[PDB]
């Protein structure tokens, strides 16, 4: 049995609020890079030391801890990027035209043509920060979506994570209740941000496939941790 | 072996 | 617009008369059956299907009234979602295996494309225990089709017009799990959990896809999948 | 000039 079925809403809120990882900074240098090598090296080592603390971040995502070590493996291996993206589409969503993955280092379209291959992945997350900003999206409603991920991009590939999912639609719905929210705006609200999922995970498949092509491994040396997180999606 | 086993034990 | 006028019972009726038919592949039980003759009958088998979906969509509320452009875009963005997630629906009463045709029943045995008929078969397996309703089904694949390219494309009130429709589909689903004597809490997370599998559907897709445009620079792709599979360019 | 464009158009 777990702890996180027991939870109230608002006590699943503040569990996920004080779960956030911080906000990591690039390498310093007035950089303004215009290279794919030293654009995907700032990218890279950026990613490599937020991984580590979306790990112990999971840990402390009610219900993930319940799983064999196994499973959080698994889940982690499957979200990871997605979590990573969802993660720079929210910090963005004050800088329209503008990925913020770090707030030493705000890029805009024309510097992600640097990469390419990867401009559409570039203009993908720029839509989904503005969508993200035109919601409204709450950061108690973030952490939700980010919970989400974690939890269901693995979910096959069991009544426990379901039932742990439910929870969190119960928080999701406790949230927009609680912002005064009408009945059928609170389900058509939660579509709208389901559906941003689906596009999520659309977004880290093409990215991923970039990622772990030979070519872009090649570009700049990867971290052993980041290698076998893309090792873990190979194909 | 995974160094996701071992970061996620400690 | 008409479609924003539809009434819930309105859009269930449209979607369901508006339903493709069930194709035959050239599978012979006498032929010596291996991949690649495999995927020999399903190219042709998706091939015939996609001009019945092209149609279809036609005739799914909202989709005429998006200019020629943007109904390419969504079905070339979304065709294999379709695809697969008819054939999950078609599946749902054969534990263990996928009915890509009436006379196609096919197990997992008859390594990268194993895991995509595991994923399927899971999926299927989960619409089975969700005991998914034809009228859930017919929402499901309309939402599909209007949401999986909505990101992808001045001025154009096209992506909000998409928005609405897919709003009044979020209504539609709601107003038949209500119908189903599903609590208040039953419906939230009824249609959470629906919404979530098309998360896996995109991610089967792309892996899909991928394993598409592999083989093709390698069975023979008709001219219409060809022109489907270059929408999903990138390497 | 695509396929899909062609059978999108044929009323
Ligand atoms: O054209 C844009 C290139 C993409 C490459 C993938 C990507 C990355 C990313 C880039 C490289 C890598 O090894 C892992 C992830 C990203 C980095 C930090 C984040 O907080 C979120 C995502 C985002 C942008
Ligand atoms: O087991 C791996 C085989 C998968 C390959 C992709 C796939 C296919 C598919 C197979 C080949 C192709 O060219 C396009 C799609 C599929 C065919 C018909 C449908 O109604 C739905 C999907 C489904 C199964």
């Amino acid at each position: 049995n777990s702890l996180a079925l027991s939870l109230t809403a608002d006590q699943m809120v503040s569990a996920l609020l004080d779960a956030e990882p911080p906000i990591l900074y690039s390498e310093y240098d007035p950089t303004r890079p215009f290279s794919e090598a030293s654009m995907m090296g700032l990218l890279t080592n950026l990613a490599d030391r937020e991984l580590v603390h979306m790990i112990n971040w999971a840990k402390r995502v009610p219900g993930f801890v319940d799983l064999t070590l196994h499973d959080q493996v698994h889940l982690l291996e499957c979200a990871w990027l997605e979590i990573l993206m969802i993660g720079l589409v929210w910090r963005s969503m004050e800088h329209p035209g503008k990925l913020l993955f770090a707030p030493n280092l705000l890029l805009d379209r024309n510097q992600g043509k640097c990469v390419e291959g990867m401009v559409e992945i570039f203009d993908m997350l720029l839509a989904t920060s503005s969508r993200f900003r035109m919601m409204n999206l709450q950061g108690e409603e973030f952490v939700c979506l980010k919970s989400i991920i974690l939890l269901n991009s693995g979910v096959y590939t069991k009544d426990h994570i379901h039932r742990v999912l439910d929870k969190i639609t119960d928080t999701l719905i406790h949230l927009m209740a609680k912002a005064g929210l009408t009945l059928q705006q609170q389900h058509q609200r939660l579509a709208q941000l389901l559906l941003i999922l689906s596009h999520i995970r659309h977004m880290s498949n093409k990215g991923m496939e970039h990622l772990y092509s030979m070519k872009c491994k090649n570009v700049v040396p990867l971290s052993d941790l980041l290698l076998e997180m893309l090792d873990a999606h190979r194909l | 072996h995974k160094i996701l086993h071992r970061l996620l034990q400690d």
